[PDB]
């Protein structure tokens, strides 16, 4: 059972891991407690097909508090996807950055939000407007430290009024705490 | 034909009112 | 400003959740089940829970109760349509609601909830334009979202331009036990399944009472309806300066604009019913209905529900025309008929058993409610007068409408 | 049962082959997997976490794995031991004080029951200054021929050229493979 799914989630297939992947997902959705196996599947992190990447990072983020220092090995797969080309991988690495509960991992995500930041895609600056908004709920020290609130004040002012919108709910809720 | 009354094509615009 | 968005089942396990804040411990959806059941068995039950200092307000579904937590001041409005948002994206999904998908549809609904709300604060909720992004069987995202145009994808192109609209009228009726009509609101409402090549920008004009005396032609028949809803695609702007209607239809069926304004006629059914009903012996039910509306036009599958008694058994009908049956279930006389021409009266004699006991408590007194569908029957008088379809590269638009009457909440009180 | 479509695949080239990319930080580790990948001098941020790529060279995908050398991260090499066939081991002969740090790493990732099948690949790294030393006083430091039952081999390599590359991963090839 659970050293068949390690053994095929440890595997150089990826149509084994694929079927892996949807297993831990449905155990975790159907209710199993698969926070155990958190390190496991961190290797098999750095996929090609964005199919297997969105269900790693829902489970990073569901597993994220339960073992904070098991998430240490995720910050380089998050910088390295927040330069993709394509704008929804950067977007999804930005939400999946922004929802790690975890407090030492916010520290160096900092520079990869002020990167998305000015991002041309609106997509990639609605996702750097809500997990700057996230980040400062989390940490509104960190957020006054990386100077967030100029670009985010400027957001309202720019193109994209999906993006301008997203900015605006964002300093909204900043401004609410 | 077709239940609730048959389509009927519409206009364009006032005709009538330039 | 939720927290977090969960899909629980019948008996009260969670299908499928979504956290958006994370501000909210997971476990504290174990103490909704009870704290629904409280508050149902109690008379307290409502849509909007709340466990202590976090407040779990949700809508039931067809087949599961769509709860999303909240711990802070958040907008239940808000919170209330991104759930509407949610069901309709899974109807435009998902062809049923039931627990059946939710095991079975699981990879594409999540990447779905990941990608409709973020931090609780959704950002896009069109399903035709969220199924170019997003599907069970990835691109970049395409420019419609990044764009004002959020409703309307570019470079679509069709063999033929048809448009078929629906005027859809529904005719809702208060009628008192008195004999006399409290609510009378008849609600418009325009549907068009707009199939056309490329992004037209559709002009839609009709004989509206504010524009007819805008115009100078306030003498002849204009509907006056009190609330006029224009969809996403319809123009504040240009329908608060001069009752201008200009927007870009979708690609498919959707709703442009919902008229709603009282009606001031007479009902265009009489229903004239009698309940003489013998103590623990029998009853009966002179039921004759009327038809007040036009001649020309025809009710098709005009169903009159008609209450009957909750514990009568052993019943006889004499009507005149249409098919009468009781449904148990249902516990009502279905005065079911399929063609009611205009002016119609039909009369019915209702005779049923009832038992010598008497029953241990009161049932109440169900209204009773009629279901005619009178299709090409325009009770308002609102007639489409243009529709402006001006496309960039240029094209002969064949734009087809219907107008359809039925009954809405024409419910006639009980005495 | 039957092994033709075995003999097929060989015929033409089936063996892959894996290998490991472990070291101290700013030791030329991801230099030398972008020099190895792509063939060019790419410039990037201390690595946080590890790097993942493959190389096809001789029909053989040698598939490498950055490990950096953070403080927090070198009790982490572990986590690769498990399934891993190769392992390259780069040195830094620019950093004398961290010339000892860097022998203590390996002796202790040598010091393993697991890993016993993967040979020693030492690579000679950062051999652009003068101060850098031969392929042998390095190795007579780190006392790499008292590693018993261990096949090591010693390479120098450039960052900034590359030359030596070939014949290291001709060394390997040959380690690896034991067929004409
Ligand atoms: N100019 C120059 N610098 C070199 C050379 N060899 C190694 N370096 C230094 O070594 C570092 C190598 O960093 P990377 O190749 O990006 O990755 P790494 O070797 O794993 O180092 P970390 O990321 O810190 O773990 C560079 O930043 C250089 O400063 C060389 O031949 N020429
Ligand atoms: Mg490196």
């Amino acid at each position: 059972e659970i050293f068949e799914l390690k053994a095929e989630l440890n595997s150089d297939k990826k149509e084994k891991k694929k079927e892996a992947v949807k297993k831990v997902i449905a155990s975790m959705t159907v209710g199993k407690d698969v926070s155990a196996l958190f390190p496991d599947v961190v290797n098999c992190m750095q996929t090609d097909n964005l199919e297997l990447k969105k269900l790693v990072y829902l489970y990073l983020m569901n597993y994220a508090k339960s073992q904070p220092d098991m998430a240490i090995m995720a910050v380089n797969t998050f910088v390295k996807d927040c330069e993709d080309p394509n704008p929804l991988i950067r977007a999804l690495a930005v939400r999946t950055m922004g929802c790690i509960r975890v407090d030492k991992i916010t520290e160096y995500l900092c520079e990869p939000l002020r990167k998305c930041l000015k991002d041309e895609d609106p997509y990639v600056r609605k996702t750097a407007a809500v997990c700057v908004a996230k980040l400062h709920d989390i940490n509104a020290q960190l957020v006054e430290d990386q100077g967030f609130l100029d670009t985010l004040k400027d957001l309202i002012s720019d193109s994209n009024p999906m993006v301008v919108a997203n900015a605006v709910a964002a300093l909204s809720e900043i401004a609410e705490s | 034909d077709r239940k609730g009354g048959s389509y009927s094509q519409a206009a364009g615009s006032d005709s009538a009112q330039s | 400003s939720a927290s977090a968005v969960y899909v629980l089942d019948l008996k009260g396990k969670v299908l499928i959740c979504r956290n958006y804040r994370g501000d909210v411990d997971m476990s504290e959806v174990e103490h909704f089940m009870p704290i629904l059941m409280e508050k149902e068995e109690e008379g307290m039950l409502s849509p909007i829970l709340a466990h202590g200092g976090v407040r779990f307000m949700w809508i039931k579904h067809n087949n599961l109760y769509l709860v999303a937590t909240s711990k802070k001041n958040a907008c239940v409005s808000l919170v209330f349509s991104f759930l509407y948002k949610v069901v309709q994206v899974f109807s435009e999904y998902f062809k049923e609601l039931e627990e059946e998908s939710i095991r079975d549809n699981f990879v594409i609904i999540y990447e779905l909830l990941d990608e409709l709300m973020d931090f609780g604060y959704p950002q896009t909720t069109d399903s035709k334009i969220l199924q170019e992004y997003i599907t069970q069987e990835a691109p970049r995202p395409p420019a419609t979202v990044t764009n004002a145009v959020s409703w309307r994808s570019e470079g679509i192109k069709y063999r033929k331009n048809e448009v078929f609209l629906d005027v859809i009228e529904a005719v809702n009726l208060l009628v008192s036990a008195n004999g006399n009509v409290l609510r009378s609101e008849i609600v418009g409402s325009i549907k068009m399944r707009v199939f056309l090549s490329g992004m037209p920008e559709l002009r839609l004009g009709l004989n509206d009472k504010v524009l007819f005396d805008n115009t100078g032609r306030g003498k002849s028949k204009s509907v006056e309806l009190e609330d006029v809803k224009f969809h996403q695609c319809v123009r504040l702007s240009r329908f608060e300066n001069d009752r201008t209607i200009s927007f870009i239809p979708p690609d498919g069926e959707f709703e442009l604009m919902s008229y709603r304004l009282n009606t001031h006629v007479k009902p265009l059914i009489w229903i004239e019913s009698v309940i003489e009903k013998h103590s623990h012996s029998r009853i009966e039910y002179m039921v004759k209905a009327k038809s007040q509306f036009k001649r020309r036009s025809t009710a098709n599958n005009v169903e009159i529900h008609i209450p009957v008694p909750n514990d009568a058994d052993s019943p006889k009908f004499k009507t005149t025309v249409g098919s009468v049956k009781w449904v148990p279930e249902n516990s009502e006389i279905v005065w079911s008929v399929k063609s009611f021409p205009g002016g119609k009266e039909y009369l019915m004699r209702a005779h049923f058993g009832l038992p010598s006991v008497e029953a241990e408590d009161k049932e109440g007194k169900p209204p009773i409610s009629v279901k005619f569908e009178i299709p090409y029957f325009t009770t308002s008088g609102i007639q489409v007068r243009y529709l402006k379809i001006i496309e960039k590269s240029g094209y002969q638009a064949l734009p087809w409408v219907r107008y359809i009457t039925q009954n809405g909440d024409y419910q006639l009180r009980t005495q | 049962g039957n092994i033709f479509a075995n003999l097929f695949k060989g015929l033409f080239g089936k063996k892959e082959m894996r290998i490991l990319m472990v070291g101290l930080d700013a030791a030329g580790k991801t230099t030398i997997l972008y020099k190895l990948k792509l063939g060019e001098i790419v410039t990037t941020i201390p690595t946080i976490g590890f790097n993942v790529e493959t190389v096809e060279y001789k029909n053989i995908s040698f598939t490498v794995w950055d490990v950096g050398g953070q403080d927090k991260i070198r009790p982490l090499w572990r986590h690769y031991f498990q399934n891993t066939q190769g392992l390259i081991f780069v040195v830094d002969s620019n950093d004398r004080e961290r010339v000892n740090e860097a022998r203590e790493e390996l002796m202790r990732m040598l010091a393993e029951d697991e890993l016993r099948d993967a040979v020693l690949l030492v690579f000679a790294n950062k051999q652009d200054l003068p101060n850098a030393m031969n392929a042998a006083e390095i190795t007579d430091k780190l006392g790499l021929h008292s590693l018993r039952h261990r096949n090591w081999y010693i390479q120098a390599t450039c960052a900034t050229s590359g030359d030596g590359l070939y014949e290291g991963l001709d060394w390997l090839s040959n380690q690896l493979r034991n067929q004409k």
